């Protein structure tokens, strides 16, 4: 079989994390980049790492990849996730409460709360 | 040298905490033996009580490892017990010394009858149990000495108790269980609620709260 | 007119978020907070006790000199955003997702922590952090539903800790109460922070 | 514990559980100490002022710590005018 | 069947105090039980207790201080002279500084220290500390 060992996976993950800006989806350019930005004792190991890095980049283009923390992806997610709607998704104008909640509020003395109506 | 990895260790290295009683009051875990070495290290003494071999059966024979039992104490109300298993006797003894230091506890000493001078015996009747071994300590009058077997006698001597009556039941030839039952009996000294403790507790700031600003960096 | 008091508006918001809807089972130690059982079988939580417990938890939290000694974590996906926002605004630390065993006991672990207070969204799903905190003299605060286990829970806040809206509203209210007690924001039910920042979003 | 002269003799005075009155031992790592801050007339925390409660491991392992602490805080707040 | 109502009362109080309860129930009531409770309360080991009338043996509700380590009955009620009190205390009490043995003497139900003071013997009822 062809299962990349821990060394190849770790090297590809770290290289993508540190140099995502220059990465491409072409194996040959990726291997040249690895030659430039990393020291790999063996040519075969360099080729394997380049191939797995290309695979990881192809996966990343689709969406998030677990174990790889890219600054731009996290920043974009935070920007999208810090937004709020124009109107809050909590309607206090009309509240449908069963009778039991009505006795609850009456015991609390809160029997006149606006927007509280029995089903 | 020593780089503390815990808030308690940082405080002890910074001289914010100066007595083991401060840690005992709040029941904070002690995870570095350098804390004990700094606080009560000079007065502490150690002693190897037993080297016990244990064997695990394997496909190619028996793998032997050695169990080290170490007792530490200052003879003035502090005692600790340490058990460590390792391939080498020296490594086991070092680990047992570290563990014994890490487990030092305060021992409460009281009076049999009249309360003149320093305490000489256990404040009350206490019992410890490990496995099938049960150790009972009974207060004794001044001059009675330590009436105990050699293992409990050594443990009591390291705790600073002057005279006590003891009784044991079960397989006391299991040295580990014997020493552990003695240690449990000694620990139970401070858990017994006596009338002299009926006063309302007046709480004080914990070290992590008192020195929160210092630990904030 | 007749402007509502802070408690009135808070309970109205809780009702809007369905904070008072429990499960079909009640823990014997959560019964004191349950008002009554409805014909269906769902237990109705007393929102006044929930508000009082929220105030009590805020009182406990405000007394911590360094907010960084407080750790709030949620195991479930719904409460992760709520705990993140709570840590962001109150100034504490947040742990969203799986909790690494030994985080509170393994002093040599990289993630080792010594919090002065622990806040949990659900005792049932956060059982491991509670058990670990039981080994390190760490007080615990948790949002407890009718069926939540109360073991090693110091301050339980009776509330529905399963719905996204309920969890978000609870954490938003707790953050507002803590900030108001600190004095960094104005008193009352109004807070500039939009409550839906705490809601789980697809 | 004191001597006949009147000198304190104990190494230290251990704390006691606020609910069960049990002695909290040195190795009781399930015990906790909590401070409940006080509020002024404007609902602002007064630094340095709080009510301290201690719970032993026994009560917390039983799950009764929550109700006991609630009752103790209610009584202490009634006494201390914290409302 | 029920043989010692005092034993049941003391065992209930002991179990409740161990559990941490603030109150315990004693049924049936008895004047021996009431005297034992009064001796205990005199020394601060219990709070206020209330007797409930039901036109029967009765009931008692006892407040628990949390100071009670253990209360127990001794059966059979052995004869204790003024000279055997020391041995009985050595057998039963944790220390010579605190703890009490309750006796029933011709002068009434009292703790062992008062029995020594009045030089009166009797029968042992129980102990507490
Ligand atoms: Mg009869």
């Amino acid at each position: 079989g062809r299962v990349r060992t821990k060394t190849v996976k770790k090297s590809s993950r770290q290289v993508i994390e540190r140099y995502y800006s220059k990465m491409t989806l072409d194996f040959h350019t990726n291997k040249k980049i690895l030659e430039e930005v990393a020291i790999i004792p063996s040519k075969r190991l360099r080729n394997k790492i380049a191939g797995f890095s290309t695979h990881l980049m192809k996966r990343i283009q689709k969406g998030p990849v677990r174990g790889i923390s890219l600054k731009l992806q996290e920043e974009e997610r935070e920007r999208r996730m810090d937004f709020v709607p124009d109107e809050s998704a909590i309607q206090t104008d009309r509240i449908e409460v069963d009778k039991e909640t009505i006795d609850l509020l009456a015991s609390l003395g809160m029997s006149e709360l606006p927007g509280v109506v029995l089903k | 040298k020593w780089v503390p990895v815990t808030k308690l260790g940082r405080l002890v290295k910074d001289n914010k905490i100066r007595s083991l009683e401060q840690i005992y009051l709040h029941s904070l875990p002690i995870k570095e033996f350098q804390i004990i070495d700094t606080l009560i290290g000079p007065s502490l003494k150690d002693e190897v009580m037993k080297i016990m071999p244990v064997q695990k059966q394997t496909r190619a024979g028996q793998r032997t490892r050695f169990k080290a039992f170490v007792v530490v104490g200052d003879g003035n109300g502090h005692v600790g017990l340490g058990v460590k298993c390792s391939k080498e006797v020296a490594t086991a003894i070092r680990g047992a010394i570290i563990l014994a230091k890490l487990s030092v506890i305060p021992v409460r000493r009281g009076y049999w009858g009249n309360k003149i001078g320093k305490p000489h015996t256990v404040p009350c009747k206490v019992t410890g149990k490990c496995g099938s071994v049960t150790v009972r300590m009974v207060p004794a009058p001044r001059g009675a000495g330590i009436v105990a077997a050699r293992v409990p006698k050594k443990v009591l001597q390291f705790a600073g108790i002057e005279d006590v009556f003891t009784s044991s039941r079960g397989s006391t030839k299991t040295l580990g269980n014997f020493v552990k039952a003695t240690f449990d009996c000694l620990m139970k000294t401070y858990g017994f609620l006596t009338p002299d403790f009926w006063k309302e507790t007046r709480f004080t700031k914990s070290p992590f709260q008192e020195y929160a600003d210092i630990l904030s960096k | 007119g007749r402007t509502l008091s802070t408690k009135e508006a808070d309970i109205q918001m809780m009702l809007a978020a369905e904070v008072h809807l429990g499960t079909k089972n009640c823990d014997f130690q959560m019964e004191r907070y349950v008002f009554k059982r409805r014909n269906d079988g769902i237990y109705i939580i007393n929102l006044g006790k929930t508000w009082e417990k929220l105030q009590m938890a805020a009182r406990v939290i405000v007394a911590i000199e360094n907010p960084k000694d407080i750790i709030v974590q949620s195991a479930r996906p719904y409460g992760q955003r709520a705990v993140l926002k709570f840590a962001q605004y109150t100034g504490a630390n947040a742990i969203a997702g799986r909790h690494t065993p030994g985080t509170f006991t393994n002093q040599l672990q990289t993630s080792y922590s010594e919090p002065r207070l622990l806040i949990l969204t659900d005792p049932r799903t956060d059982h491991q952090p509670i058990k670990e905190a039981a080994l390190g003299n760490i007080p615990t605060i948790a949002f407890c539903d009718t069926d939540s286990p109360m073991r090693y829970v110091d301050i339980g806040i009776p509330a529905n800790n399963k719905g996204k809206h309920s969890i978000g509203v609870l954490f938003w209210l707790l953050a507002r109460m803590v900030l108001q007690m600190r004095g960094s924001i104005n008193q009352g039910h109004k807070w500039d922070v939009m409550v839906d920042l705490f809601f789980y979003r697809e | 514990m004191q001597n006949e002269e009147g000198q304190n003799v104990d190494l230290y005075i251990p704390r006691k559980c606020s609910a069960t009155n049990r002695v909290i031992t040195s190795k009781d790592h399930a015990s906790v100490q909590l401070n409940v801050g006080h509020l002024d007339d404007k609902g602002l925390y007064i630094p340095g002022s709080f009510t301290t409660f201690a719970l032993c491991g026994f009560i917390r392992a039983q799950g009764d710590a929550d109700s006991a602490l609630d009752r103790l805080w209610q009584k202490k707040k009634v006494e201390a005018r914290q409302q | 069947v029920r043989v010692s109502v005092l034993n049941d009362a003391l065992k209930s109080m002991y179990n409740a105090e161990k559990r941490g309860k603030r109150q315990v129930m004693i049924r049936p009531s008895s004047k021996v039980i009431i005297k034992f409770l009064i001796v205990m309360q005199k020394h601060g080991y219990i709070g206020e207790f209330e007797y409930v009338d039901d036109h029967r043996s009765g009931k008692i509700v006892v407040e628990l201080n949390g100071r009670l380590n253990k209360c127990g009955v001794i059966s059979p009620r052995f004869d204790v002279g003024v000279k055997e009190i020391e041995g009985w205390t050595a057998r039963l009490l944790p220390s010579r500084q605190f703890g009490y043995i309750v006796l029933t003497t011709s002068a009434g139900i009292m703790d062992h220290e008062e029995a020594r003071r009045k030089n009166v013997g009797g029968k042992v009822l129980g102990f507490f500390y």
